[PDB]
Formats: C-alpha cells, structure tokens, sequence
C-alpha cells in the first residue's frame, strides 16, 4: 500500500506569487502514475496533471507537474485568486491512494483578533445546562490559542471550537469556542474568563465577566 | 549442498480460445469480447428525443391525416415507425415518397407556420368521408381543397415571398377525379393544370381522369408533391383547377435528425446506440445485432464473435 | 521453459527455488507489470471509443425497384465485408503481438537473472538455474529483489563448478 | 457533455444497510473503470471502490472490504454501491468518478488510473441521534462598538440555515461551522457586528430554519 505524503500542511502566499507542492511516496510509483487533483470548498475536486507532468484539458498553463519515482512537485508559476483551495495527489501506480491535502490560502498581513465574550442566556439555564461563548473575529494568521479559565481555574475538555474559511475580502478568520458547563457547575464560581493569545497581540488579552 | 532457482509463468485450468495469424484456434489466459451481440429489447428515451409514431407514418403526420393531429407542431432526434400506422384520410400517394420521408425525418421537425393565402374566386376547405374528423367529412390539416365558388373556377395566381432567413418547406397536391362527371362537378374546367414555382425552380402537374382500386368510399386520387423557397426566392402558385393548396410552411433545419422502423418498446433509460433491435451499448468496436445504427454505435459486422486475447498463451500439463 | 504453474495467483512471472532451508515460490512484480500495462494500453486502443452516425440512408426495403434499390444495397453489403474484414485482422495481430510481448516478457526476465549470477550458476536448460553455492531463503529473495552481489559468493561458486 | 450523478444517501442508523446510485449521461459506463471516493466532512479523499469496464473485477480499500460491494447496471447505464453494516466512520460525501485508463486491473496490487470526471457527491451521514430541532438562545451586546449573535444549540442533522433580518444584514457576518456534541447533537454560533450607538434603535433578529425537522425559530438579540 503505498502512502502518499503532501508538504507543506498548508501553504500560504500573497497573489501573483509562484506557488509548489511537494508530493512524496512510500514506494516508488510505476511509471510516474502520479496525479493532481484541485478542489474548491463544497465543489468536486478537479484534475489538474496525470502521469506527473500532463495538462488535462482546460487546464491553465500555469500549473505544470513535474517529478518521477518517489519525489513529484506542482508548480503554479503566478498565483490567481481563484488558485487558493486544497490540492490533493494521487498515484495509480499500485491501486489508488491519496495525500492528506495542501490548503494554499492568502498570507495578508499580521492582523490581532477582536475578543468578545458572551454569558449563557437566560432561557438556557432553566433547562439544566449553560454555554459560555468566546468571539475571535477577524484575525490572520489562523493559529490561535484560546483558554478558559473558571476563577482562574484553567479549564479542560469541556470546551469545543469551530473556525469558518479565510474571508474573501479581508483574507481572515474568525473562532467561536463554547464552554459547556452544567447549571450544576455554573452558580459554583464567578469569574469567568476567555484568554486569547495570538501572533499580533503583544501579550495575552484576557476577556470576562462576574455573574451578575 | 547446492541450490535450483526455476522461472516460470502461470497458467490456468481452463483458458479461452482466440484466433491470431497462422493458428486457427489458441488457448490464452484470458480473452475480451469485441463483437456486441445483444440487446436489452427496449430503445432508451434519453439522451436522444423519441418519437414515437404509434399509429401514424411520418408523412400522414406531416400531411394532417386525422389521428396524426397529436403530432402537430413536433419535434424528433429519432423518428420511431411503428409497423401498426395506417392512413385513415383520402387516399393519396407521393411520387418520390422516399425522398420526402427522409428530407423531413432529417429536418426533424414538424413545426408549420400558417399563412395568410387569398383564393378569390373559389370555395375553401373542401372535405371527404374517407377522411372523418369529428363528427362529419374532413380532410389534411395542413392542406386546402379548392373547388368552383358559384358556377365558376378563376385561374388562381397567388404569390408568396420568403422573407424570413431560414428555408420554407411548402406541401401541396393535385387531385384525380375518377370521371369527367366528378372533375366538371367540382372544378369546371374541362382540364386541370397546376404549376407551382419559384424563380430557380418549378414543376407543373396535370391531374389524370381514370378510376382507380375502391379505398375508404373513394376510387380517386391525391398525388403529393412538395417545393422549398429560400430565402429571397418566392412561391408561385398558378392553376385553373385541381389544387390541393398549401395552408403555409414547415421550417426546415439541418441537424442529427432521422427516422427508423421498430416494434421494440421505448423505456425510460440511458443509452447512445439505437438500433430497430433496441438499444445497445457501444462499449465494445463491433456489433453484430443490427446494420441499421442510430448515434454513437460499435460498426456492424457479420461475426458475432472476436475474442481479443487479454493475457499470455496457456500452457497446463 | 516448459509449462506454467496453475498455483500461482498473485501475478504472472515469477520463481520458484530449491535451497537447504525448505522449497518457495514468490512471483516478479515489475515484469508481470509490464505485460499487463502493455496489453491495457492495447485495449485502450481499441475501445477507443466509436463514430457518431445518424441519418444514414435505408437498408431494409418493402417492395421491388430495381437500380437503385440494387445500389442501396450493394453500397451496404460492401461497406458491411470490408469491416468485416477490419475486424477480422485486427484481432489476429492484436492477439499475435499480445501472445509475442508476453513471451519475450519471459526472456527479458531470465536474461536479467543470468546477468545477475554472472558466473556463479549454470543453466540447466530447463528455465532453471543450477546454482553452485549454499544460498538460504535470504540469499534467493536478494535474487528476486535485484539485490544480488556475485564477487560475495564468486570464490565460492567458481568451486563446485570446476573439478 | 459527459456528467455524473450520485443519488440515495441521507441520515441512516449504523449497522443498516443503503445503496447508492451514480448516474452517467454523456458517455458509456460500460467503456470505462468506474470509482468511488468518498470524503468524511473536513477531512481529506478516500479512495473506496473500482469496478472495471468488464465489470470483471472488483478491488476495494480496507477500510471497507467485507462490508461495501460496487455494481454496474449496463442496462440503465447506472452505478451502485452497496454499504452493509454501516457505521459512524463511515460518515463522509460519496463521489463518483471515471477512469480513462484502467481497462485491464487482475490483481489488487497492478496500476490504476486517474479520475476524468467526477459527479457532485451525496451526503451519507451514519448516526443513532434522532431528529431534533435547534434551540435558539441569544448572546447579549456588552467596547469601541460591539457585537451579538445567535446559540443554534442540540440539533440533528445538519444543516440548518442562519440569516439576519431576513437577508437585509449580511456584511459583517460570521456563521461557524457545526461542532458536534458528544451528545451526538450538533451546535453552532452566528455572529455579526454592528454599530454601537445603533443598538437602542435597530432590531436585531436573527432567522433559524433546519427543515429536517420542520423548525423554523426567530430570536431577537438585545442588551442586559
Ligand atoms: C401572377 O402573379 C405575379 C405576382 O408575383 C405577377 O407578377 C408580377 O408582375 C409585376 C409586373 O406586372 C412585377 O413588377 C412583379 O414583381 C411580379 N411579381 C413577382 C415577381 O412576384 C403576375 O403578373 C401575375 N399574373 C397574372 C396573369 O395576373
Ligand atoms: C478472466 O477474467 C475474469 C473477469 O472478466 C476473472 O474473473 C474474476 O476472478 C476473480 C478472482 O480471480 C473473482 O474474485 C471475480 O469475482 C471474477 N469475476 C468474474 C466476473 O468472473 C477471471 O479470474 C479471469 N481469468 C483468469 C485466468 O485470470
Ligand atoms: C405552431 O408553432 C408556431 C410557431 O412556433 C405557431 O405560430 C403556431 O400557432 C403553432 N400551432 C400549434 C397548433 O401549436
Ligand atoms: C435484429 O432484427 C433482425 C431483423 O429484424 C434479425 O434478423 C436479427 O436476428 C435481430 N438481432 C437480434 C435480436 O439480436
């Protein structure tokens, strides 16, 4: 079973820059069998290269494959906004197997992230639970780290998070994490903190609330 | 001691036959079929546009017969002759009817435009029992029957132009009374002439007084012809008895239009090849179900058998 | 060689040896593989899809006419021989050549091992190997997987063939 | 042109059974290898399945053997794929896909071949949660001008939909995608912000609709 193994995780580069992919496989292929396959979210993926090197129809001449044996790149000679999606490889050198998938998405510039912080509602608690939520908005990079802390007790997996799509403005994230207490819990302490730390923030911005 | 390495191949119990150069006959591993030779039974209503004729002929549907009047204004990728059409209208008969036929199958459309023709002189929409539409006589939908207005039949004249940029199929007749008594009766003159023309082209007809078999009631005649205008051109249409006039156009096209005979069943399914057998599909180079082809097909052959060797020889012990 | 073996189901080419530690049989990917490519790339050939063909002209008639019924006819029946015909020698070459490659498959694997055991083996003749030095499951499988050196077992080999 | 068309997923119970059909308009399915690749929400392509143009052979992925079998109907120029004992790995959009090369594959180990066209996918999502509807809570306003939101908490399935004001407030909106609970119920937050010296005179309504369930909520979002 040969495994096929995509650099970087992500990718990232302003527009007009020349982007490559790395692909590197287990074996060795079979006869450069190695394709390219480009996917925009909630689309099908599309064929760009096959056999390593060749253009599918209606293919730009801008993406081009190169490679043999265990070691294949996709070059994309200028970078256009409609380039910015996941990339996957696949070999039909032995059966069919794919990459984990490159995400090349737009490097803006450094932007902090705008914190908010959201007590549970009202109508919530009266049926036995309570969410406490957390707003990062508009940020880049995406790497953020956020941490709950209940009297400044750090808290631990009872917190989930979600992060939507780089904006196709202003190139940036947004994360929502949702602290999940019992109502049990909740009346215990009253501090309740959101830390955030993040590339453009000099030192951690602690945003919270005292119940009531 | 010492060591035997043996190389080899494999082989089978029981391989298939194929034919190369010198030997008739040869076992292989494994062997592909090239000739398609069967059918599902059915002809697929898609990705090509069906028409099933059901009990009319392609030309009755043109011409108006009665129970053809479904088909009006329609369109076709493929035509669908069933072997259950008859005609139920006034007898006729087309010189060249297989030229008709296959010029409006390629067409593909039935699609006619009425248009506003002047007879002064003569009574309109004539009609027959052999040709039932509702409650009494009737005739052709798409044709006028002309006869004497008073004690008299004028020499017609009419004209029309073609101004439009597409191609007029215009239909029309000549009618054959059985006796002198039914051609005086109907259209006074002695002699009927009708001559239909356009600038490059024309034709002239002279209708034949004699009886012909009985058929639904009548033992007289209808003879069909047709002429196209293009654009610029323009129709004449002159005659001091007989006509069956045109009541306007059918618009040409030129496309993967046609027509084909079959009994087989249409069903709602996939399929590019079309043949009087059914559809079949044209995975394989050759066929041997049907010369007659409709869309992407295998080319017909006469074998019904090509085994392409897809592995080495066999050789068991 | 001789004949093939019905036990092998994993591939086409392959080896089978005789040594001190028992008796195996291990079947060659790359030259099964070739075969097999080949003979894909063939079939690609020949599926390579068809000719789009619609209003043709009639082949089947309900009465006499005589000339042109008789061309109609005629200019079917020959179209219908001379693709016949086609049809006919393409499979004949495409399963002589077919037949051609999968054999020549073979003695580009036999020459390839004679090469490897330059002269530490002798042929028997038989799509077999004498080799002349002791050689476990481990030296064969270096054999199999191109990984052999022969100035290793060469003073010992050069021995028990010449006495 | 040639297109596929991948039809009868949905939300279905593990352990049970579900075909799934692959429509092909445009070209013979006969005449080409035929697959299926599947992709699990987020995560990256799976390949699943081939039959070849035969429909001699048939070579699956470990991950489903045993379990899935792949069919071709030449009849109706159609592709089945037959999942038995299903469960929440399972989970992920199924896609077809033609291959232009693989003609001859007679073992599980010999090349293959690169996917031409690909169908639009269907949705197989393999669960024991039953059908429930949102409950919408607010997320109250407190900066240099702030922002508010909408709680579309424990619902199953996907997807419901969030608008604001009934379309008229899109800018500066964010919608995060569903989290699922490990009470196998999903949650999600929409947010968006808005002027500060705005919030004592414009309303707020945030529109809830998850139509599996035939629920449709409008909460209104405000201060204190
Ligand atoms: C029959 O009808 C045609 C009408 O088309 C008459 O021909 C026209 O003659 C005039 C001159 O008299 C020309 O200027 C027109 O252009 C002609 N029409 C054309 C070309 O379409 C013809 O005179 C009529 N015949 C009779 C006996 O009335
Ligand atoms: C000849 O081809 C057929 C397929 O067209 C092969 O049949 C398959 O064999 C595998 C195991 O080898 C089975 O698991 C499949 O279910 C079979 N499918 C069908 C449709 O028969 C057959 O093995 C081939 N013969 C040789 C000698 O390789
Ligand atoms: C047929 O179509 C033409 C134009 O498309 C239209 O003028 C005519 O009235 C139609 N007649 C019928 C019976 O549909
Ligand atoms: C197809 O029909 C023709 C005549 O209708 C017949 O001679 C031929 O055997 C048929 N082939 C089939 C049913 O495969």
């Amino acid at each position: 079973d040969i495994v096929m193994t995509q650099s970087p995780g992500t990718l990232s580069l302003s527009p007009g820059e020349r982007a490559t992919l790395s692909c590197r496989a287990s074996q060795s292929v079979s006869s450069s069998y190695l394709a390219w396959y480009q996917q925009k979210p909630g689309q099908a993926p599309r064929l760009l290269i096959y056999r390593a090197s060749s253009r599918a129809t209606g293919i730009p001449d801008r993406f081009s494959g190169s490679g043999s044996g265990t070691d294949f790149t996709l070059t994309i000679s200028r970078l256009e906004p409609e380039d910015f999606a996941v990339y996957y490889c696949q070999q039909y050198g032995s059966s069919f197997t794919f990459g984990q998938g490159t995400k090349v998405e737009i490097k803006r510039t450094v932007a902090a992230p705008s914190v908010f912080i959201f007590p549970p509602s009202d109508e919530q608690l009266k049926s036995g639970t309570a969410s406490v939520v957390c707003l990062l908005n508009n940020f880049y990079p995406r790497e953020a780290k956020v941490q709950w802390k209940v009297d400044n007790a750090l808290q631990s997996g009872n917190s989930q998070e979600s992060v939507t799509e780089q904006d196709s403005k202003d190139s940036t994230y947004s994360l929502s994490s949702t602290l999940t207490l019992s109502k049990a819990d909740y009346e215990k302490h009253k501090v309740y903190a959101c830390e955030v730390t993040h590339q453009g923030l000099s030192s951690p911005v602690t945003k919270s609330f005292n119940r009531g | 001691s010492t060591a035997t390495l043996c190389l080899g191949h494999h082989a089978v119990p029981n391989g298939t036959l194929v034919k190369t150069i010198t030997d008739d006959q040869i076992e292989v591993t494994n062997a592909t079929e090239l000739v398609q030779s069967s059918s599902t039974g059915k002809i697929c209503n898609n990705p090509h546009r069906i028409l099933d004729g059901i009990d009319c002929t392609l030309i009755d549907a043109l011409l108006g017969d009665p129970h053809c009047d479904v088909f009006q204004n329609e369109t076709w990728d493929l035509f669908v002759e069933r072997s259950k059409a008859f005609s139920n209208c006034y007898p006729y008969d087309v010189p060249d009817y297989a030229s008709l036929r296959s010029l409006v199958a390629s067409s593909g459309t039935l699609e006619f435009i009425t248009e506003g023709f002047t007879w002064t002189g003569v009574t309109q929409n004539g009609g027959s029992n052999a040709c039932k539409r509702g409650p009494g006589s009737g005739f052709f939908s798409r044709l006028n029957w002309l006869t004497k207005s008073g004690s008299t039949y004028p020499v017609l004249n009419v004209t029309m132009p073609n101004n439009d940029n597409f191609d007029k199929l215009y239909i029309w007749g000549i009618h054959h009374p059985s006796t002198n008594q039914e051609q005086t009766s109907l259209y006074v003159q002695a002699s009927g002439r009708v001559t239909v023309s356009t600038r490059r082209s024309q034709q002239t007809i002279i209708p034949n007084i004699g009886s012909r078999p009985w058929v639904r009631g009548l033992s007289s005649r209808i003879s069909i012809y047709w002429t196209i205008v293009k654009p610029g051109d323009v129709l004449v249409i002159n005659s001091n008895g007989n006509l069956i006039a045109p009541r306007g156009y059918f618009k040409m096209r030129t496309g993967k239009s046609s027509i084909m005979r079959s009994d087989a069943p249409i069903d709602t399914c996939i399929s590019e090849c079309i043949t009087p057998n059914g559809s079949i599909p044209n995975d394989k180079p050759f066929q041997n179900v049907n010369k007659i082809t409709y869309g992407a097909c295998p080319k017909y052959v006469k074998q019904n058998t090509l085994k392409l060797a897809t592995g080495m020889r066999n050789v068991p012990e | 060689i001789e004949n093939g073996w019905e036990g092998m189901i994993d591939g086409w080419y392959g080896f089978r040896h005789q040594n001190s530690e028992g008796t195996g049989q291990a079947a060659d990917l790359k030259s099964t593989q070739a075969a097999i490519d080949q003979i894909n790339g063939k079939l690609n050939r020949v599926i390579e899809k068809t000719n789009e063909k619609f209003h043709q002209i009639e082949k089947e008639f309900s009465e006499v006419e005589g000339r042109i019924q008789d061309l109609e006819k005629y200019v079917e029946d020959t179209k219908i021989d001379l693709w016949s015909y086609n049809a006919e020698l393409l499979v004949a070459l495409e399963n002589q050549h077919t037949i051609d490659l999968t054999d020549s498959e073979m003695n580009k694997l036999f020459e390839k091992t004679r090469r490897q055991l330059r002269e530490n083996a002798e042929e028997m003749g038989n799509g077999c190997f004498k080799i002349y030095h002791k050689c476990d499951n481990a030296c064969i499988e270096s054999i199999r997987n191109g990984t052999y050196d022969h100035d290793v077992y060469r003073d010992e080999a050069l021995n028990n063939r010449f006495q | 042109q040639v297109q596929l068309v991948e039809s009868g997923g949905g939300v279905v119970q593990p352990g049970t059974s579900l075909r799934l059909s692959c429509e092909a308009s445009g070209f013979t399915s006969s005449a080409y290898a035929m697959h299926w690749v599947r992709q699990a929400p987020g995560k990256g392509l799976e390949w699943v399945a081939v039959i070849t143009f035969d429909g001699g052979y048939q070579y699956y992925a470990d991950s489903v053997k045993g379990r899935f079998t792949i069919s071709r109907d030449i009849s109706r120029n159609t592709l089945h794929l037959h999942m038995n004992s299903l469960r929440a790995e399972d989970t992920a959009v199924y896609y077809c896909a033609r291959d232009p090369l693989t003609k001859l594959l007679p073992f599980d180990w010999v090349s293959g071949g690169y996917f031409d066209y690909w169908g639009q996918g269907t949705l197989v999502t393999v669960s024991s949660a039953s059908t429930k509807g949102p409950s919408v809570f607010p997320l109250a306003p407190s900066g240099g001008t702030a922002a508010l939101g909408c709680l579309v908490k424990d619902y199953f399935p996907e997807p419901v939909t969030v608008s604001w004001n009934s379309g008229a407030l899109t800018s500066g909106v964010h919608t995060f995608p569903a989290v699922l609970q490990s009470s196998g119920l999903y949650s999600l937050s929409s947010v968006v912000t808005v002027p500060s010296s705005s919030l004592g005179t414009q309303t707020y309504i945030c529109n809830v609709n998850h139509k599996p369930s035939n629920t449709k909520v409008d909460k209104r979002v405000e201060p204190k």
